[PDB]
């Protein structure tokens, strides 16, 4: 490092901790997704009910 | 009988240094470790 690797190695560091931080947040959104469409396949309408 | 293997006589390697040679003083040797991040150096001069 004459320091120009740093910001390199430092931008991968974020890059996969960013990564891995909108994972989570895919994740929580995607059970939100599933979790909103499993009530949509299991909720009949109001002129039915 | 016998065969005498004397004394392995294991030459040791003489030493070489670039600074201390000769041609480092037509030589001037830098340490740049994003020498494999260059392109080029290009020197500008300007001359009156």
């Amino acid at each position: 490092d004459t320091l120009l690797d740093k910001l390199l190695n430092a931008d991968a560091v974020n890059t996969v901790l960013r990564a891995v931080k909108n994972t989570a947040d895919a994740m929580e959104r995607g059970l939100i997704d599933t979790f909103l469409r499993v009530l949509l396949r299991h909720a009949p309408p109001c002129f039915v009910l | 009988s016998f065969e005498a293997i004397f004394g392995t006589y294991c030459n040791k390697i003489e030493w070489v240094t670039f600074l201390g040679t000769a041609l480092a003083t037509a030589a001037h040797a830098i340490m740049f470790h994003d020498l494999n991040k260059m392109t080029t150096g290009k020197m500008l001069f300007y001359i009156q």
